[PDB]
RNA sequence: GAUCUGGUUGAUUCUGCCAGUAGUCAUAUGCUUGUUUCAAGGACUUAGCCAUGCAUGCCUCAGAAUCACUGCAUUGCAGGAAUCUGCGCAUGGCUCAUUACAUCAGACGUAAUCUGCCGCAAAAAUCUUGCGGUCUCCGCAACAUUGGAUAACUUGGCGAAACGCCAAGCUAAUACAUGAACCAACCGGAUGUUCUCUGUUCCGGCGGCAGGGCAACCUGCUGCCAUGGGACGUCCAGCGAAUGAAUGAAAGUAAAACCAAUGCCUUCACCGGCAGUAACACUCAGAAGUGUUGAUUCAAUUCAUUCCGUGCGAAAGCCGGGUUUUUUUAUCCGGCGUCUUUUGACGAACAACUGCCCUAUCAGCCAGCGAUGGCCGUGUAGUGGACUGCCAUGGCGUUGACGGGAGCGGGGGAUUAGGGUUCGAUUCCGGAGAGGGAGCCUGAGAAAUAGCUACCACUUCUACGGAGGGCAGCAGGCGCGCAAAUUGCCCAAUGU
RNA sequence: CAUCCAAAAUCGAGUAACAAUUGGAGGACAAGUCUGGUGCCAGCACCCGCGGUAAUUCCAGCUCCAAAAGCGUAUAUUAAUGC
RNA sequence: CCAGAGGGCGCCCGUGAUUUUUUACUGUGACUAAAAAAGUGUGACCAAAGCAGUCAUUCGACUUGAAUUAGAAAGCAUGGGAU
């Protein structure tokens, strides 16, 4: 049992500086996981700055002015991973998370339409009482499951304030994944051949616009649509492209003559 | 790994050989272990044979793995 | 304090290890639980995720079931015969899981009856069907050999099967 | 910045040590000092001993208010102490004494397991209450007017002291204990000497009677059944748990006749042939013929037996808001809270593929008292010589066992052309410990010491009858040593 | 710490007494064939060595050299070490 | 809703080697917390540092920035065919 989060045993991608208090907040167990994920007081200070210190913070979440997927949140901890949707109504914003090239945390705004719109894996699947099947994914259960029932690995597409179900999506060649995990996260690709090793972890081999291919594992691949233009969701200003060192280092240069 | 000494009853025992790399020398350097696997009277492999075997959860108080394959 | 590990224990190479530690709560034995012939008793500790287990001491009852006639009914263990851990075990008339038992006979005579509209069924059912002549002379006689398969000090209750030829046959000719 | 110099002779050329030289968050010790930024600091010897003070508590619109308590109002409203209740104190801090198939790091596993708070998702069991009569049991209704206790407080007190204690009298609940019909479904089992479609149906069976009846059987008489389905009645059925059966797809030849059925054509026909053809006795003409994994004695399903406190309430709960017109509706709407089931991640426990100082003036080490393995058990959350009984004779080692010495492990630091040598008590990560040993309670989690019990060592108060203590938490002492700070200020920041 | 010594309106260096030290000067190793005192004594010296009346080394003056708000001394360890 | 007939591909299973073959090595990828180290950018008045911050006469714009690498042995995939 540990209740305590150090500095310099949290993650890089929050931000935190080494200086300025010896601690972090530890989030509950919750939808995700301790090692990716970005805690709420840690959103709202030190990303939208409409808190500038810890007390700024619950005074207003406290207060149920801040909602993920719908359901107003009173904690002052508690995670939001790898697609969810943050909408506060007050201001006008809303937010749909995401990771981004070089491997960090991003945020969209989004309109009305996909503010109800989210994005579900498949992590297993199995039968309960009565013969009732049952999914499990990140965030949560939800039950049966068609639209039409298949198989692992897949991805669904969840409607928040009722389920309406659109389709689905599966993984097979020819289909666009975005990455998660690995060092390799905040890319977008082709998916071409996946090796399947008994056993043991399973290998991927993919492929992104005007080549530059590359590789992972398969359980940190996340399915996004059948193509490019056949998304439902809207994607950061990079497309999921690596470009190389010194092109980034010198384009930087010359356009900071301003 | 292969086989040492077929004793006692069902349990067999395995010798492994491998080498090692000491980076001052920049020279090989030999090694063995030893483990003591269970047999199905399945098979009844002899001494030198070659062998493919298993994690498993404990048997007994040394024997961790299980026996798949004779070669 | 009774520990389960391999710390007090030697090494393969006749060695001797020492400890830097003392004992937990995550090992752990208690005193066994030995349980006889009499009316119910039951003795509930409690384990290491709050659930409840039931040391049973002293049962006479039990639950005893037939394979290949599918079914399951009461019936009164009555002596122990034959333990093959120790003839200990035996003489107290205590009860382990695989201890060969003697029993009532009553409730599984009666429901063989049954193997107006009725009339028909008593054909049907008795047909494509034999009992066994080993099982049968038993039977008769108003005692049976029967077989505790359940473990009756962390459940506190004795239920069973029945023997028919194979398994039947090993046993009698230890008596 | 891949470098050198002085010293053996009367003088010379070598070999080889001694001495010089530069760093070191690497410590001490003298001399010396004007500004400013930044920062370690009783670890080395003693994990030795400690005076005093502080170091963990928590209330909102939303669990219990008759302070003999306060304000305002004059029979109400708002504050409301310390008490019951719920949650937490197993985290954080501090210290390296023990400790080499031990710990630990990299990479894996749990299909061998437990898991409070948190996320998401479920839930169709139960003869209860009021009225009237009474025969114990009924008739008549329907939104459950449930039940018994205990603190604070008062009354007597006891004691030298004590985070010591007693008798009596009062009253609460989201404490504790009960308990909910119809409303309210789908699906399956077992059955009646129930009656009615019926047997179209005999050869056998079940018998039912008399004569001989020893009820062996022979004879005569007689009823029903020998493919079936419709209605009516009775007992059982939920979640979770135990035991025994069954299910948990298949994937290696090709055309006719035989009888038992039985379907469809077809005919006046229950006449004699195969064109059509998911399944199947109506009501439901598709209301699962199809779970995941590399792998399952797994998930889940069906049937038979069972469950007794050691499991299962709609808290028999709380608060708002709109109404309504009487403030004051079974009027609608919303926010909280909790029992049970299922599975994620916050964790815990267990297992080991590979690797690491010195020593042979340590060469044999392991079974009476488990050493290696086997079989049935027992125990535990679970796997296992973890342990009992019984049976075998194995296991390890000169590719350094066993024993001893030094030592908490790692990320890393110093030095450096390169190869290396050396250090790591100490900010982060893992482990262990709280004077020395052991045992235990509570709890989802502890062998917890600002928890408990006992002994040993040390020690305090006493009216001698007894009652206590544990700084390797922060300050501050004492001792020790070559050597290390204030008996400050504050929750503003960073967290719990 | 930073800013300022009036925006109408607010101080102050001359021996700049508001005054740097700690180890050295035969060799290794940058720097005195200077002047007194001592006379194998007292002491210095990591090493080689100096001192017996002209002591380049001791004890002190004066001058010079190295580093500088720092500079010596011991102990451990690394480099120097292809010891 | 161009039929019959062999072809060809993608999943799944079963049967077949006179003995099927493999590692070290090396190329390219998988997997792997910070602090520290290496390194890109930036006039904290330089600096040791730190991840900041710079413009705009306006109720904000940079669709701000916080790159990138290294990490013995062992483990994992897929190429090479010399020793």
């Amino acid at each position: 049992t540990k209740k305590h989060l150090k500095r310099l045993y949290a993650p890089k991608d929050w931000m935190l500086s080494k200086l300025t208090g010896v601690f972090a907040p530890r989030p509950r167990a919750g939808p995700h996981k301790l090692r990716e994920c970005m805690t709420l007081m840690i959103i709202i200070r030190n990303r939208l700055k409409y808190a500038l210190n810890a007390a700024e913070a619950q005074m207003i979440l406290r207060q149920g002015l801040v909602c993920v997927d719908g359901k107003p949140r009173k904690d002052t901890k508690y995670p939001v991973g790898f697609m969810d949707v943050v909408e506060i109504p007050r201001t006008g914003d809303r937010f749909r998370i995401l990771y981004d090239v070089k491997g960090r945390f991003a945020l969209v705004k989004v309109g009305e339409a996909e503010g109800n719109i989210k994005l579900l894996k498949v992590e297993n699947v199995y039968t309960s009482t009565g013969r009732i099947p049952v999914a499990m994914t990140h965030d949560g259960h939800r039950i049966r499951y068609p639209d039409p029932r298949t198989h692992r690995g897949d991805t669904l597409v969840y409607n928040l304030k009722e389920k309406k179900v659109v389709d689905l999506i599966k993984s097979s060649n020819g289909k666009v994944v975005m990455v998660t995990g690995g060092a390799n996260r905040g890319r977008i690709g082709e998916i071409m051949s996946i090796e399947r090793h008994p056993g043991a972890f399973d290998i991927a081999r993919l492929k992104d616009a005007a080549g530059h291919e590359f590789a992972t594992r398969a359980s940190n691949i996340f399915v996004i649509g059948k193509d490019m233009q056949s998304v439902p969701v809207t994607l950061p200003k990079q497309q999921g492209l690596r470009i190389n060192v010194i092109q980034e280092r010198e384009e930087k240069l010359i356009a900071a003559e301003a | 790994g292969v086989v040492h000494s077929t004793k006692m009853k069902r349990s067999i025992v395995i010798r492994r050989d491998y080498l090692h790399f000491i980076r001052k020398y920049q020279r090989y350097q030999k090694r063995h272990r030893s483990l003591t696997v269970h047999c199905s009277p399945c098979f009844d492999p002899k001494p030198g044979d070659e062998v493919i075997v298993g994690q498993c959860r404990p048997l007994s108080k040394t024997i961790r793995y299980n026996v798949l394959e004779v070669v | 304090g009774i520990v389960r590990s391999r710390l007090h224990k030697r090494k393969i190479t006749g060695g001797k290890t020492k400890i830097h530690r003392k004992r937990m709560k995550a090992e752990l034995g208690r005193l066994p639980a030995h349980t006889k012939l009499g009316a119910r008793r039951v003795s509930p500790v409690r384990a290491r995720g709050g659930n409840f287990k039931l040391r049973g001491l002293r049962l006479d009852t039990g639950n005893f079931a037939w394979s290949t006639e599918a079914i399951a009914q009461r019936a009164r263990i009555l002596d122990v015969v034959y333990n093959a851990t120790s003839n200990e075990l035996v003489r107290t008339k205590t009860l382990v899981k695989n201890c060969i038992v003697v029993v009532d006979a009553a409730p599984f005579k009666l429901w063989y009856a049954k193997h107006d509209e009725l009339k028909r069924k008593w054909m049907l059912r008795r047909e494509n069907h034999k009992i066994e002549k080993a099982v049968a002379d038993q039977l008769k006689e108003g005692r049976l050999l029967a077989r505790i398969t359940s473990r009756p000090g962390q459940t506190a209750r004795a239920d069973g099967a029945l023997l028919e030829g194979a398994e039947l046959q090993f046993y009698l000719k230890k008596l």
